């Protein structure tokens, strides 16, 4: 795992209009922090948003040591 | 977990609509992040069944898988895995928190 996969698998599942992906590993490729914008959320409470981004780093979740889902806001969240 | 700890984890997140397993207790969280959703839970009025993984690796390693949340607290509401600590923050400030405790106690 590295942040380009993490930031890559959530890109071409999320379509986000922001996503931000913070190693807090120490740039070790084991634990993460992120944030996600998409339209997708639109219309989905957050356990269905979550579950949105962990069928999307599906993979990734088989290695890392964390993983901090902060923010899978629709664009109207992010931007009151 | 092996298929009867997965079993046993299914039963222990139904048995009550809000299920925080944490670090610590309720009354006595041991981490920040613990302290912070049970406040949450506090604020909201929330009746939940707090459960101490500090004492349990076993539970502790099955949950991080069942969830796929690495980290703790968890919180389940449902039977199903609603978020770790800062999913919970974000969905205290949005009122998506309580829409889903909302959901589980009159379901």
């Amino acid at each position: 795992v590295t942040k380009e996969q993490v930031e890559a698998s959530l890109t071409s599942k999320l379509k986000p209009i922001h996503l931000e992906v913070i190693d807090i590993s120490g740039g070790c490729g084991s634990s993460f922090e992120v944030e996600v914008v998409s339209e997708q959320f639109e219309g989905k409470r957050l356990l269905e948003r979550h579950r949105m981004v962990n069928a999307a780093l599906e993979e990734e979740m088989k290695e890392i040591h964390a993983l901090s889902i902060k923010k899978a806001q629709t664009p109207q969240q992010w931007k009151p | 977990l092996t298929p009867q700890l997965k079993d046993t984890l299914e039963k222990l997140v139904n048995s009550e609509k809000v299920v925080l397993f944490m670090k610590g207790t309720r009354d006595f969280p041991m981490c920040g992040f613990s302290n912070t959703v049970v406040q949450i839970l506090k604020n909201l009025n929330v009746p939940f069944e707090d459960v101490n993984i500090l004492e349990n690796e076993m539970l502790r390693q099955g949950l991080k898988e069942y969830s796929n949340w690495p980290t703790f607290p968890q919180l389940y509401i449902g039977g199903e895995f609603f978020g770790g600590c800062d999913i919970t923050l974000e969905a205290f400030k949005t009122g998506e928190l309580q829409e889903e405790v909302e959901k589980a106690m009159c379901s």
